[PDB]
């Protein structure tokens, strides 16, 4: 298998990665106030 | 290792690395959860 | 079609098409052949499997 | 702990800046063989530039659009393409890490506020994210555009850059943490 | 311009030479012919339009 094949599930888990940390700052400000 | 080629077994490393210190920062850095029973093990 | 008509030409054996038009000027044989009018383009190359292919 | 964990972690973040720069512009990551030379070449992210052939030495810039028979059509292949020119994750990843050291030297400053060295663990993260989609995309442009070829010197520090980038936002991270603990 | 052509080799390689922009209407037996012949760099698509004999 080269990379190209297997490209979609890196996308995937790195878009997961970012959306978690944007939901934990979002519930850090939001439990600030 | 054949059925994987190397550059996903890099790719592999890497994001496992980033993953771990991903989990690991969003449970232990808001204090909020974890000030009381100081509170997780991650 | 002009050889055979104006007397250039006695027979003609070829990759020739029938047709109304053309058989009505000039005796025929029969098919010995089996065809049809057919599209031809370039080979697109092969898309490899997209995104989301899991 | 020992409170001196600053410093390790901003001579982390010079490091992988330095490290990510010098990898975006060496133009040494890929020792292969192509038709232009074909013959051999170290190609890099920007500029391909010979070493055989009767013309050695000689440098030149890779179009990332050749005539595909309109394949550049397809909205995921131009898209790639775009990106992988365009080449902004990398630079975005040297950004962000470029930014989580001005802010843990600000630190030094602004001691009451933690939440700017939040800030710098949360950049050097993203900036790892971001060299690994870096990474990835530039594999797959290069794979999509059955030979022999090899990865140079700056792709490993590439990814050197990625490793202590993810090392300075856990160091961050515990230096907010023992912050926030000592200050109730 | 006139989308015509003098001969089957002109149309060949008009659409050898169109990025896939060329599409020639020939007969089923020329293009399968060209189809096995190298580089097979084209197709064919769909299905005969008529069928009329030689
Ligand atoms: N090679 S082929 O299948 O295309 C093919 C097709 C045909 C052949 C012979 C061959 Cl080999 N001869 C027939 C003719 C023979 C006799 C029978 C019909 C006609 C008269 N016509 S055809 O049906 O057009």
């Amino acid at each position: 298998l080269s990379l190209s094949n297997v490209a979609g599930v890196f996308y995937i888990l790195v878009g997961g990665l970012g959306l978690a940390m944007l939901v934990a700052l979002i519930e850090f400000c939001y439990k600030s106030r | 290792l054949d059925p994987l080629a190397y550059e996903i077994w890099m790719c592999i490393v890497f994001a496992y690395i980033g993953v771990s210190v991903v989990l690991f920062l969003v449970s232990r850095f808001s204090p909020y959860e974890w000030h009381s029973e100081e509170s997780n093990e991650f | 079609v002009g050889e055979l008509v104006y007397g250039k030409a006695d027979i003609a054996i070829a990759p020739l098409t029938i047709t109304l038009v053309r058989e009505e000027v000039i005796d025929f044989s029969k098919p010995f052949m089996s065809l049809g009018i057919s599209i031809m383009i370039k080979k697109p190359q092969k898309s490899k499997p997209g995104v989301f292919s899991f | 702990e020992k409170g001196v964990q600053v410093l390790l972690t901003t001579i982390g973040a010079f490091a992988a800046f330095g490290l990510m720069t010098i990898a975006i512009s060496t133009d040494y990551w890929l020792y292969t063989r192509a038709l232009i030379c074909g013959g051999l070449t170290h190609s890099g992210l920007w500029r391909i530039c010979c070493l055989e052939g009767l013309k050695r030495g000689v440098c030149v810039k890779i179009n990332h659009f050749p005539e595909d028979t309109d394949y550049d059509h397809d909205s995921a292949e131009y898209l790639l393409r775009v990106v992988r020119a365009s080449s902004i994750f990398p630079i975005l990843s040297a950004i962000l890490l470029l930014l989580g050291g001005v802010c843990v030297a600000a630190s030094r400053v602004y001691k009451s506020k933690r939440n700017i060295i939040l800030g710098a663990g949360i950049l050097f993260v993203a900036a790892g994210l971001s060299n690994i989609i870096g990474v990835i995309v530039y594999i797959s442009a290069n794979a999509g555009e059955k030979n022999h070829y090899s990865y140079g010197w700056s792709f490993y520090f590439g990814g050197l850059s990625f490793i202590l980038a993810e090392v300075i936002g856990v160091l961050a991270v515990n230096i907010y943490i023992e912050r926030s603990r000592e200050a109730h | 311009p006139s989308v015509f052509v003098r001969t089957t080799a002109e149309g060949v390689a008009r659409v050898r030479k169109s990025k896939g922009k060329y599409a020639y209407l020939l007969e089923s037996t020329m293009n399968e012919y060209i189809e096995q012949r190298k580089p097979c760099d084209t197709m064919k698509v769909g299905g005969n339009l008529d069928s009329k004999g030689y």
